[PDB]
């Protein structure tokens, strides 16, 4: 409903909520009724004699441009402008499409640690491959090749003079130098070059556990002309069997620098790495952002869970199970490359917190979400449209400014303009200036005044007294304090005073109304803005709470298991928190400690299902209601008891939703006195 | 805010690393590690020993051995002030052996005097973090068993034992830990934390107990995102003072967010079993995304001067990695406030500073002015940030005639008298001495503020504003201003009312080098007084009222902390004889209750604390009588005492006497909520056959589980009643009470007669054996502390006699013994319905 701060000009309805709506009639307002009057809910304007052409809400609304010769648009419409209203979301349907012919530039960079010399074995006759299975998807693919070991310096590599030379475990062996990044193959469209340039690879190690190649990951971004990159999908595949240093490491090497992100690399070498620390993982995660390029994290099976935690991290990021060879990393490319392409997430650029920009999506296959942080989708197929419902709620009358959406992985984008609707476009200016006794000017029925004059209709000068007729009309009763006592009377309207204390407004109609005499939560009054707002004894709550102060969530709600019913349907649950019946604990009701077991009084239903017995005078079916036998063991209370024929029947009692039913599991081994 | 920056005290050198690491040192000295400075041909790291007096430092003439050791001394030391004793490590002394570059630590303790000192499982590092013991020094190694980790306790520098964790499927290999330590004291009793900032990739922080002389590992908590690096640092805090530790807080300076880097969170010590958990976590400014918040940590004593121990965490990627320096309060609950209350920053200090915050140390003065000293880390730098002392001002309004007087207003020479008076107090305790500090105070006075066309005027300014400035001392001082009121007043509702707002200006001190005061951020800065117009209810006469207060918990008999958490208190108030101007009652309550709504008038209310309640502002009439119900809300953990003692008294604008009926207090019982749960367990022997051919001594159990499933922790009086003869047989031989959790207890036997003596009946209408067909022992365990979320298997052990088996109609008998959970009802209660499970019984079956 219209909960209106002592609104007095018709923009002041706009700001005072988002269902509130001014009418323009000049017959809506009598000499009794203050102009606030103009601001309700729409029902209420109807009744009061409002119409459809001189009601103005008005409604946050959208334009849409688009490009009618621009075939297979992946992200449409180009831009969009909103007229935004404070409170009143706007919506608008950006719509994405998966195209085809995209080209794809792989850059693959991978450890050369000592356990990683047979999956370099077998990466460097494999360029061919890869290029060809990147052509059996779009063409006109390119491919790289980069190296990392770790930082030459103690703890991570020991610095003896002789091991420097060969730092692999296996002294016999012939073993390249430690280095923290080189540069191998530039991106291009040939395999001769990838198989010729990889060719002289040689395998190396450092001592420590972790290796660096966050830092050549953070390097590979850091210098596109020596890489090549071209505006087109670019894929980073990183091969890892281990875990990784990251920011924090060198204090251990008296490394204490951080790393800046710049492009070091001279002669193909990331020289002067001793000189800075490993970059932290928001490093490498905002980076690679920034520039379309997409990691695939091949990674073994024991580091799978690990690096999942990643993805939560860096979306367009995708992870695999690596073999222990590195055999199956063209299949893991191309499935981690329909992951990326099937999950198209939807964010924006930073924006100020004035806007909640929402989305609703309505994706593909039959599934839906809503209010959503970011638009999330998956199954997008080619050549299908997705609709994503961007919901923009402005709290400001912002200043005319600007964001942008962006399809992550793709440069395409939508600029987004914004500006505020809250200005108000009535036509009563061409009215004659008779109605405002010849001193102020008629708009939206109101006579607004200029700084000479005061009233509903500029009849009060601001020099002149109050007469005290009309003061005298500012009570609700014989008994009332004239506003109250917390107000004056001017031109017939309370001017409201303001309250030392914090917080405190003086409004409502008499000047009657006080924002902070709502009874409180947590020492505050309606849990302070973050709640609600007190309207002189009643509370109105922001969507998501209820109750008599907002104290009581109406989402997000703590009642609901993973199975979707209340308190394990053991229970109600008044204000989010579950209120339990018999010896059932907080929070989800999932267990009571204390109730005996009973397994002993529940022999008379195990007898007969799991063993098949006819009736026991009473049919069993009604011997037992609501309980049902699992063909697969169940885990929860295992007990053990005698039966009417003599036999151990050992079963266990898995307890399930709802109110007295389980499952039961019997040992068909039946032993006997 | 507190801590100084306008005259910041700055040491520079041209040392490679300095202000990499610092300490302060008993007196006016500073020790500065310089970790790569090369001073001579395979020497890295020395030290400098700073002076707050000679304005500069000079390197402490250390003997290094000859090693090759390149010790990047300075990288970790450590520091005590009772009695003087200071530590330098080399965490990196390059071992080069025949194969192999090993990396070995090597420790330094000096005492009064830094001129000769003592110098006494590869890849260690031995000395990455140091702290002194009440033994010895304490030196943390970081590569231990392949960087797992690990500390070594020295007693004397002979004799030390390595302290870590049990090794478990290589989960805590490459963990780090020991990169940082702290001590904490349980009732002044030596124990241990740790971090392990690398932890898997999460991190973890564990506490080290010596439980019976070892070193055992009792509880840890572990992080949430990948790479946040959790446990970098930590800070043991003893936020009340009390000897006894209260937090850890553990730094994660690579949290990663949108638009922030970095945090820390605080951990409470467990109690009991319990276990560790975290409850609240810190972050630095939004709009600074690697600002590796909480890479440095620190206990800066108390610094406002409230007795709580505060904290500061370094911020030294902020701004392009200038830094900044965070200060954290703690708050009287045990905790830290949720929001920094000072942020410092590189920028505003010298273009010069980078990596500003990278190390803190705190603790001791160092400007012998009686206030803590911090001193901050950066590259090349070091500042010395000295606390300044905190300014309170009371300013008392006393209006001369307290009222204004009829006539005055009544319908512009009209006029009146105020007398304002300042009075700047010390919050902290230093050695500052009388007259030194001087301040320089700016004040607005304003009549009817909130109002246009205020009532009154200054005389001296013939307006309703006036600003005035003076230098003032740390003593009561007093002006009187009179007042003027311009106009008849009509409407004499509403009281005049001054407001004064101030701002507070400290004066550099010229002797301790130009330190300034600084006003309290937390202090009132708002003073309101009312100036209220004489009442006239009557003939010409002054205004009195008999006003009085009466309230009780009615239909209610004991207040349960527990539940429910609301109780509400139906409070009366009655007034005679004249009518009363602006009534307001005053709540006085414990701490641990609040208050949440007024119901049943213009009845509205604000909030030992206190509550004042507005009843029916501004008038309440002639012989009027109000009931309304105070609404509270008792605190889930709150401790009230045995009883709680509400005190409400009435006030009025008559200001009469403290008649005896004005003040009600009225003491409820209070009476604990607790929750144990005693049940049987599946290994009790529920049945056995029968025997009746001779008697035999066979074995059974039961085990009546007892758990404690509230939050608080009470003493219990536990009693078993075991059957032991029947028909002058016995049942039972000895039955023995045992517990398994060894917890303190003392227990004994009594025995009692039967009930009834028709067991040669009892037996054909039922098959029950207990204590009413049978003699029956009584055993009583008392243990004095059963506390939260702990359980303990209490278990019955004797051998059955089958000496008394009866061949009744029923094949089966049932030996029943029941165990309830006695408690002091006067203090200790069950909720109810779930009560029922105080008690519990175990039968065993004796049949074919
Ligand atoms: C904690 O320290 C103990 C020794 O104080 C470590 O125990 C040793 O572990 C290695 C691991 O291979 C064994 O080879 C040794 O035989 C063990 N020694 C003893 C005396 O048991 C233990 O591994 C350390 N745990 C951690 C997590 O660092
Ligand atoms: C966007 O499309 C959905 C159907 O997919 C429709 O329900 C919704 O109204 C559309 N949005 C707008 C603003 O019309
Ligand atoms: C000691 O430090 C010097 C200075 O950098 C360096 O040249 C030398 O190699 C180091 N020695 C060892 C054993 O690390
Ligand atoms: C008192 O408050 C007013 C309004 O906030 C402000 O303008 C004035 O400067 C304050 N007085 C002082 C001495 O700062
Ligand atoms: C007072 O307490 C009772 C019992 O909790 C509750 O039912 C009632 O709503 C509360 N308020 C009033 C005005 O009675
Ligand atoms: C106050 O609360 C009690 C119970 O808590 C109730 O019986 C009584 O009616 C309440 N008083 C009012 C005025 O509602
Ligand atoms: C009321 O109680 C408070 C409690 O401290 C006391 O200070 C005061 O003197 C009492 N009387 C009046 C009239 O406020
Ligand atoms: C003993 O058993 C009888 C029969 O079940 C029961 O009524 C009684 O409560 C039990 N306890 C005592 C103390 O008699
Ligand atoms: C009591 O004994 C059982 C079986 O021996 C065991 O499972 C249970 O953990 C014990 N109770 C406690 C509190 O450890
Ligand atoms: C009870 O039986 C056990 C084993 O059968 C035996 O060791 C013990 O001596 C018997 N008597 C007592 C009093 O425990
Ligand atoms: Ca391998
Ligand atoms: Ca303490
Ligand atoms: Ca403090
Ligand atoms: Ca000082």
């Amino acid at each position: 409903e219209c909960t209106k701060f002592k609104v007095s000009s018709c923009r002041e309805c706009i700001e005072s909520g988002p269902g509130c709506t001014w009418c323009q009639k000049l017959n809506f307002t009598g000499p009794g009724d203050p102009d606030s009057i103009r601001c309700d809910t729409r029902p209420q304007l109807l009744m009061r004699g409002c119409a459809a052409d001189d009601i103005m809400d008005p409604t946050s609304l959208a334009e849409t441009q688009e490009d009618h010769n621009g075939g297979q648009k992946q992200l449409s419409p180009q831009k969009v402008t909103l007229y935004l209203r404070p409170g009143q979301a706007a919506a608008f349907n950006v719509t994405f499409r998966r195209a085809k012919g995209y080209p794809i530039d792989l850059y693959y960079l991978m450890d050369l640690s000592y356990s990683m010399l047979d999956d370099l074995r077998n990466v460097k006759k494999l360029g061919g491959d890869l290029l060809r299975a990147l052509n059996e998807i779009t063409e006109s693919g390119r491919i790289g090749f980069g190296s990392f070991v770790d930082k030459t310096v103690l703890p991570f590599v020991n610095t003896h003079p002789d091991k420097l030379r060969n730092p692999c475990p296996n002294k016999e062996k012939e073993c390249q130098p430690p280095f923290a990044f080189r540069h191998v193959l530039k991106l291009t469209n040939n395999s001769n070059q990838f198989q010729t340039e990889v060719g002289k690879q040689l395998i190396s190690g450092n001592l420590d556990a972790p290796e660096g190649g966050l830092d050549a990951m953070m390097q590979v971004a850091a210098c596109p002309e020596e890489i090549g990159w071209r505006n087109v999908t670019r894929l980073l595949v990183f091969a890892t069997d281990d875990g990784f240093h990251f920011a924090g490491d060198g204090k251990l090497g008296a490394i204490l620098t951080p790393n800046d992100g710049r492009c070091h690399l001279e002669d193909n070498l990331y020289k002067r790495s001793n000189e800075f620390d490993y970059p932290s993982v928001g490093q490498l995660a905002h980076k690679l952002a920034e520039n379309n390029i997409q990691p695939i994290f091949a990674v073994t099976s024991r580091m799978v869970k690990t690096y999942e935690k990643l993805t939560e991290i860096i979306p367009k990021s995708a992870v695999g199970e690596l073999s222990e060879d590195s055999s199956n990393v063209v299949h893991l490319i191309k499935n981690a490359y329909n992951k990326l392409s099937s999950r198209v997430f939807l964010d924006h650029n930073a924006l100020p917190d004035t806007l909640k920009v929402t989305y609703d999506s309505f994706c593909s296959n039959g599934v839906t979400h809503r209010n959503q942080p970011r638009g999330d989708c998956d199954g997008v197929q080619i050549n299908v449209p997705i609709t994503f419902q961007v919901k923009v709620t402005a709290t400001e009358c912002i200043q005319e400014q600007s964001f942008v959406i962006r399809a992550l992985g793709f440069t395409d984008i939508v600029t987004v303009q914004v500006l505020p609707q809250c200005e108000c476009r009535c036509r009563d200016q061409s009215r004659d200036r008779s109605l405002c006794h010849g001193k102020g000017f008629l708009e939206c029925g109101i006579c607004r005044c200029d700084t000479g004059y005061i009233g509903k209709n500029c009849e009060c000068q601001t020099q002149g007294r109050s007469s005290q007729e009309l003061e005298g009309s500012c009570r609700k009763d014989n008994n009332s304090i004239i506003c109250s006592g917390l107000g004056d009377c001017v031109c017939g309207q309370c001017l409201c005073h303001t309250s030392d204390v914090p917080g405190k407004l003086i409004y409502g109609q008499y000047c009657e109304c006080d924002t902070i005499n709502c009874e409180r939560y947590n020492g505050q009054v309606c849990g302070g803005p973050g709640r609600g707002l007190c309207f002189c004894g009643k509370c109105r709550c922001h969507p998501g709470f209820e109750g008599s102060a907002c104290q009581c969530e109406r989402t997000t709600e703590g009642c609901l298991n993973p199975r979707r019913v209340e308190c394990s349907g053991r229970g109600r649950c008044r204000c989010n928190v579950c209120e339990c019946h018999s010896g059932y604990q907080l929070p989800l009701c999932q267990e009571c400690p204390g109730c005996p077991s009973p397994c002993g009084k529940y022999i008379s239903c195990a007898e007969c299902l799991k063993f098949e017995k006819g009736p026991f005078g009473k049919n069993c079916s009604a011997a037992c209601p609501g309980l049902q036998l699992s063909n697969n063991p169940v885990k929860g209370r295992t007990c053990k008891e005698r039966d009417s024929e003599g036999c151990w029947v050992a079963y266990t009692l898995e307890q399930q939703d709802g109110m007295d039913r389980y499952l039961i599991y019997v040992d068909e081994s039946r032993e006997c006195v | 805010f507190n801590l100084d920056t306008e005259n910041a005290m700055t040491f520079q050198e041209n040392a490679r690393g300095f202000g990499q690491s610092v300490v302060q040192l008993q007196g006016s000295r500073v020790v500065v590690g310089a970790p790569q400075e090369i001073v001579a041909a395979n020497q890295r790291g020395s030290l400098y020993q700073c002076d707050y007096s000679t304005g500069s430092c000079e390197p402490i003439r250390l003997q290094v051995p000859v090693e090759a050791v390149n010790m990047s001394l300075g990288l970790s030391l450590a520091a005590t002030t009772s009695p003087p004793q200071l530590l330098a490590c080399g965490p990196t002394v390059h071992q080069t052996c025949s194969e192999n570059t090993y990396v070995k630590g090597l420790c330094f303790l000096f005492g009064s005097n830094l001129r000769q000192q003592p110098q006494k499982h590869e890849m260690s590092q031995e000395g990455f973090s140091a702290a002194i013991t009440s033994n010895g020094p304490l030196l943390s190694t970081v590569g231990s068993y392949d960087w797992a980790g690990g500390v070594f306790l020295y007693t004397s520098k002979e004799k030390s034992t390595f302290i870590n964790m049990t090794r478990v499927d290589s989960d805590m290999n490459d963990a780090y830990l020991g990169y940082a330590a702290a001590i904490i004291l349980r009732n002044r009793v030596q124990s241990l934390v740790l971090g392990a900032p690398r932890y898997q990739h999460i991190g973890l922080v564990a506490m080290f107990r010596q439980n019976t002389g070892m070193w055992e590992s009792n509880a840890n908590v572990k992080g949430t995102q990948i790479g946040a690096y959790f446990g970098a640092s930590l800070c043991s805090v003893d936020v009340d003072s009390n000897g006894s530790t209260d937090l850890v807080l553990i730094g994660a300076p690579h949290y990663y967010e949108q638009t922030r880097g970095g945090q820390v969170s605080v951990c409470p010590l467990p109690r009991g079993r319990a276990r560790w958990q975290c409850d609240a976590v810190l972050y630095g400014e939004q709009g600074q995304p690697w600002g590796r918040f909480g890479a440095a940590l620190t206990v800066l004593g108390d610094v406002n001067g409230d007795k709580l121990t505060d904290v500061a965490i370094g911020a030294p990627g902020e701004e392009d990695n200038r830094g900044a320096v965070y200060l954290f309060h703690g708050t009287s609950g045990s905790g830290i406030s949720p929001s920094h209350s000072q942020r410092i920053a590189g920028s505003k200090l010298s273009p010069r500073l980078q990596y500003f915050g990278q190390s803190l140390s705190g603790g001791q003065d160092l400007t012998m002015d009686g206030l803590v000293d911090l001193t901050v880390g950066a590259q090349g730098h070091v500042l010395l940030l000295r606390s300044q002392p905190v300014l309170r001002v009371k300013a008392i309004m006393e209006f001369n005639p307290r009222e204004v007087a009829r006539n005055v207003f009544e319908c512009g020479k009209e006029a009146g008298e105020v007398r304002v008076c300042l009075h700047v107090q010390k919050s902290t305790r230093d050695r500052l001495r009388e007259g030194q500090i001087q301040s320089v105070v700016t004040y607005d006075l304003a009549l009817d503020s909130g109002r246009p066309h205020s009532r009154a005027v200054f005389n001296e300014t013939k307006n309703s504003t006036r600003r005035q400035t003076q230098v003032l001392g740390l003593t009561q001082t007093c002006e009187t201003l009179k007042l003027q009121l311009p106009n008849c007043i009509e409407d004499p509702v509403s009281p005049i009312v001054l407001r004064l707002n101030f701002s507070l200006v400290g004066t550099p001190l010229s002797a301790f080098g130009n330190l300034r005061p600084v006003l309290a951020e937390d202090a009132q800065r708002l003073f309101t007084a009312l100036f209220p117009f004489e009442k006239n209810c009557g003939n010409d006469n002054i205004c009195q009222d008999d006003l009085s207060i009466t309230f009780s918990f009615m239909s209610l008999d004991c207040l349960v902390v527990g539940g429910p958490r609301e109780f509400n208190v139906t409070v009366t108030v009655r007034n005679d004889g004249e009518d009363s101007y602006r009534t307001q009652v005053t709540f006085f309550f414990p701490l641990d209750l609040s208050y949440r709504k007024v119901s049943t008038w213009r009845l509205a209310c604000e909030s030992l604390k206190s509550t004042s309640c507005s009843i029916n502002h501004p008038i309440f009439p002639e012989n009027s009588e109000v009931t309304f119900n105070i609404t509270f809300d008792v605190d889930s953990k709150a401790s009230l005492g045995n009883k709680l003692l509400l005190k409400a008294n009435v006030t009025s604008e008559n200001n009469m006497p403290r008649t005896n009926k004005t003040e009600f207090q009225l003491e409820l019982p209070v009476k604990y909520a607790v929750y144990m749960v005693v049940t049987s367990h599946g290994v009790s022997t529920k049945y056995l056959n029968f025997t009746a051919s001779e008697n035999t001594s066979r074995v059974m159990q039961h085990q009546y589980q007892v758990s404690n499933l509230g939050q608080r922790s009470l003493p219990i009086s536990l009693v078993f009643l075991v059957p032991v003869r029947l028909n002058q047989t016995v049942i039972w031989d000895r039955p023995q009470v045992t517990f398994s959790e060894n917890l303190s207890s003392t227990c004994h036997t009594k025995e009692r007669l039967p009930s009834h003596s028709d067991f040669l009946a009892e037996l054909r209408k039922a098959p029950v054996v207990n204590c009413s067909i049978a003699v029956c022992q009584r055993i009583q365990c008392d243990i004095p502390f059963f506390g939260i979320q702990e359980e303990f298997n209490a278990t019955l052990k004797g051998n059955l006699s089958f000496d008394w088996y009866i061949k009744t109609s029923h094949n089966h008998l049932l030996i029943v013994s029941t165990a309830e959970i006695l408690f002091n009802d006067s203090v200790f209660t069950l909720l109810p319905g779930q009560g029922a499970f105080v008690r519990s019984q175990t039968e065993t079956k004796v049949e074919p």
